[PDB]
């Protein structure tokens, strides 16, 4: 028994890779040796099961229209991790009213073999899901690049949870750059605006370089950290898995809905 | 009834004809210069009803920017229509048995008590007896309105009566101009023999699209519609 | 007074370049002659000032919270394109109710000078605004790449709007592909997709290649046309505007919600 | 029919060519030079169908941010083709029976009464008859709107006009632009063969299909899609 | 007004101790073998003071799983305790004259009047005059209570009792 690490991959722009970097982070974690499931909290549209090329059976969408539980959901993934599917195109998964999202958070709680590790792929935008995913997660980290629009949007996100949420601690991991001094001054880009406008703590987490070995596992339906663990791509995920493993557990439950606080208040 | 002022309820299927006979009583009684206002409870909302039929006052609830009176007080020195009252939820019941008797209502929103005169003609098609013993029709309120009862029978049980209602339906037709229809001896059994879901509706809806139909001509069994023909 | 064209910029994946198709398309189209207005439907989120580098007094959270009309809110941009803002992180813009959605459809009809092109960039993903949004919209413009996720997401919303509201014609676009043979393979994908399961309309427009030159548009906060006007993406767009220009205008009004049904009704 | 003011109701299955026929009827009709405005209730949300007949002011509720005239206003001088009437909400019902009933109506979130003249033609595909049998449809707008029924017929039941359709068709699509195609026998024969659910829609949605998948060819039995060939 | 079942209007501020001058009415008159039941007004949301003062049959809404019954009938042969009865709305208000002098109620979802023998202790801290004419309060009700008015002073009008 211990409190369980929750991971929310975000950042507001779309097609930023934010899937991609869930995925590979599971499969670097589960390599460290973790037990690390992963949720699809794109609920209206899974991208999970199409990189990875799975094809489950039942999805979240049997949970929520109550046809199964959300153990028998669980499927088998790549290098061990425990991958919770979420509809394609379903009616009832569009849009969720927040006692929806609250009820699947709380569910969550059933789950008790993982070993800390739970990551969490936001949908895009700043929409009432993707706050609601972000707000019950221990560590949020940020995916942006290095363009005007990706900054502008992850910026917004931040002003979003600071102002109407005091949140203040933000992770930021650099994607699609094409040197590490552009993921610096990507970051210190960030940091200016964020200084400028907010009073808020972004940490650096790293760069993941453009890699084409990321767009051939995406046309295999696999991932780059299993099809070709030797790319830079799958390098760096490597060394930001095990600066993420280096991150302190959390030890107090907060006032506001999140994942497992059962484990955050029975083992202090 | 017509020359005693009492509550009346008229029983009948849907579409006999129950406002003509309620406007009949009023203008031949002693209410004929009073007002005759017609209010079908199945039409407003639910949550409604209490403002239409008994009014309310200024800010009584969000929408009430005016101090719109209600329908008993419109009717006072008249006659109320209340039709298919068996919709009418229990607590309006009682409030309506209270108008009855005590000749007393509120307003929504008002503190005071208002005293009207007005004749109550209350139309149903529901069993009211099966209503009472299934705890939905408030038994007392029943015994208060059936002191008169008026039964219209369904046009199925008085076929040999379409003839007359077919004339004076085209009479009418005929005074406002809008033409007219004869048929034949075949039709006219042919309609007999049917069941009228909606019956005098159903006839005068018939009638109006006959017209539309075949204006100025003979109407027998193949020119009428294929529901209403029969061996 | 005509009948004016809405073209409705979508495609459920994120990143596919669905707000640089639109401010490109209506662009090249002003080029053609004719009077454009393009809308920001990412309500929530503003990209289209952002990559046009615009910096809006007023945008359209002033109209929603009741500030301002909606006339005074248009910006002259470039290439005489009138732009509608969209608001950046505005806690009243992130979601808002159908109604909403509804009466700032219906709020456009008080605009009667552009020359029946109205192109509105929606947001990622198949929510609400995005369908609202489109369905309102004579032409529907997917931006589809090739990938097993944008084919997917893209097959998605097709099967939504088909299942759910009735829709069968879409036209089809691809985007940052490496050569025609590609965005040929791509649009058969899709279709043999979309045949397999569904019984709709897919018409191929044509092909965007990938264009460093609009990497470099982005950066410098300009628009590919007008800052790369001889690039390869440049002469692309300019021929899908061509062909854009040639599609049938609308005639009849359609018993749902849509753009200027003033203009639909009175000049029939 | 068409050349009278009577309110229409087109009756048959999904698909079947109803507008066709509404807009036949307007075109006409006495009102030919007046507008044509459709209205679908099955495409517009429970909450939004009396904002879009209606129209509202600058502020009725949490989203009206101008005042815009409704689709009544807009049908002012000509008619207004209500589809798919069947899945209106009951209070909708209640609302239009009362606007054609006192020929005025009033805007969301105002108190001014504002009077039109249309011509009201509705389509259906439910049995409507049965609607009302289990109280989901109200009869009386149900008889207000049948003064003229026109039923139409399944595809599969007039199979012998598939052909001259089909001429029609792809005759329209030489005014719209976009492209042309031609038919074999064996092909015509294989269609005249089908069931046809949807029958019009599905017709044109193939011939639509066909035209953009293979322009300016002609169509064979194996040149068909998918459940269209018949042994 | 100990030796007399009549309907007893306690007035003062929030916080005097009405409560108690309820029970020592109670339990020293003809009902001390009877319920003592107390009713706070404010504390019932307005949209359930109905189904909790009249009671509920099966069915009669939407979560009326049970045909649980009202606070009068519990009170039967005992005492209400109804307190701030100002907040009550004005409908409640003509069914609450009615149970005082026809001595008849009805239950929510129910088609038949129930016959109930209770004392009603009212216990309010507003002026309701005033609200008689701001429109709000019942003056038919008004006079029916105030027959035996019990007015507890404020502990800052009474500063010499602080000690005992
Ligand atoms: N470092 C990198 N190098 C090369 N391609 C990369 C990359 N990171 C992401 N991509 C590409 O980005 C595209 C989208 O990736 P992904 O699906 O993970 O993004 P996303 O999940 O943020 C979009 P959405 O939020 O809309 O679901 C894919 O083509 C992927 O291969
Ligand atoms: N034709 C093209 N060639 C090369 N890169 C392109 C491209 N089209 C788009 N891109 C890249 O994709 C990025 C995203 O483009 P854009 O912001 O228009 O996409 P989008 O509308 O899908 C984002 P969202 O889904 O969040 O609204 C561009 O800034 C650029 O880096
Ligand atoms: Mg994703
Ligand atoms: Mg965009």
């Amino acid at each position: 028994m211990h409190p369980v690490q929750v991971i929310a991959v975000t950042g507001g722009k779309g097609g930023v890779g934010k899937t991609n970097v869930s995925v590979n982070l599971a499969l670097a974690l589960a390599d460290l040796g973790r037990r690390v499931m992963l949720l699809d909290a794109a609920l209206g549209l899974a991208n999970v099961d199409v990189l990875l090329g799975l094809t489950p059976k039942r999805t979240l969408a049997d949970v929520i229209e109550g046809r199964c539980e959300l153990r028998d959901v669980l499927l088998l993934g790549p290098g061990g991790v425990r991958i919770v599917p979420a509809a394609s195109g379903t009616q009832s998964m569009v849009h969720l009213s927040p006692m929806q999202h609250a009820g699947l958070i709380q569910a969550f709680s059933d789950i008790s073999d993982n070993l800390d590790v739970l990551v969490v792929d936001t949908a895009a935008g700043i929409g009432d899901s993707v706050v609601s995913f972000v707000r019950a997660a221990q560590e949020v980290l940020l995916v942006v690049c290095d363009e005007p629009t990706s900054i502008t949007d992850a910026y917004a996100l931040i002003k979003l949870l600071n102002r109407d949420h005091g949140m203040t601690r933000f992770r930021v991991l650099a994607n699609m750059a094409h040197s590490p001094q552009e993921g610096r001054n990507l970051f210190a880009k960030l940091t200016k605006v964020t200084d400028r406008f907010l009073d808020v703590a972004l940490q650096y987490v790293g760069v993941i370089p453009y890699d084409e070995s990321v767009r051939k596992a995406v046309q295999k339906q696999r991932a780059v950290y299993e099809a070709f663990p030797r790319s830079k791509a799958s390098l760096a995920f490597k060394a930001v898995a095990q600066k993420v493993d280096s991150w302190p557990l959390p030890a107090n439950p907060r006032g506001h809905l999140e994942f497992f606080v059962e484990r955050l208040v029975q083992h202090p | 009834v017509a020359d005693t002022d009492a509550s009346v309820l008229i029983l009948g299927e849907s579409g006999t004809g129950k406002e003509v006979v309620a406007r009949n009583l009023h203008y031949h009684s002693k209410r004929r210069e009073g007002p005759f206002v017609p209010v079908n409870c199945g039409a407003i909302p639910a949550e409604l009803l209490e403002s239409e039929l008994f009014g309310h006052e200024k800010g009584a609830f969000t929408g009430a920017i005016t101090s719109r009176a209600g329908r008993f007080e419109l009717a006072n020195g008249g006659t109320l229509f209340l039709d298919e009252i068996g919709d009418m939820p229990l607590p309006m019941q009682v409030k309506l048995l209270r108008v009855l008797q005590e000749r007393t209502f509120e307003r929504v929103g008002s503190n005071k008590t208002q005293n009207v005169d007005v004749r109550i003609i209350a139309a149903t098609h529901k069993n009211l007896e099966k209503m009472i013993e299934d705890g939905t029709f408030r038994e007392d309120l029943y015994y208060r309105l059936n002191v008169f009862p008026i039964e219209m029978a369904p046009l199925r049980e008085r076929v040999e009566d379409i003839a007359l209602l077919l004339n004076e339906l085209i009479s009418r037709m005929e005074h406002e101009k809008r033409g007219s229809i004869r048929f034949n001896s075949a039709a006219i059994m042919s309609l007999c023999r049917h069941d009228w879901p909606g019956n005098v509706r159903e006839l005068a809806n018939l009638v109006e699209r006959l017209a539309i139909m075949h204006p100025y001509g003979v109407i027998g069994v193949g020119e009428l519609p294929k529901k209403f023909r029969h061996v």
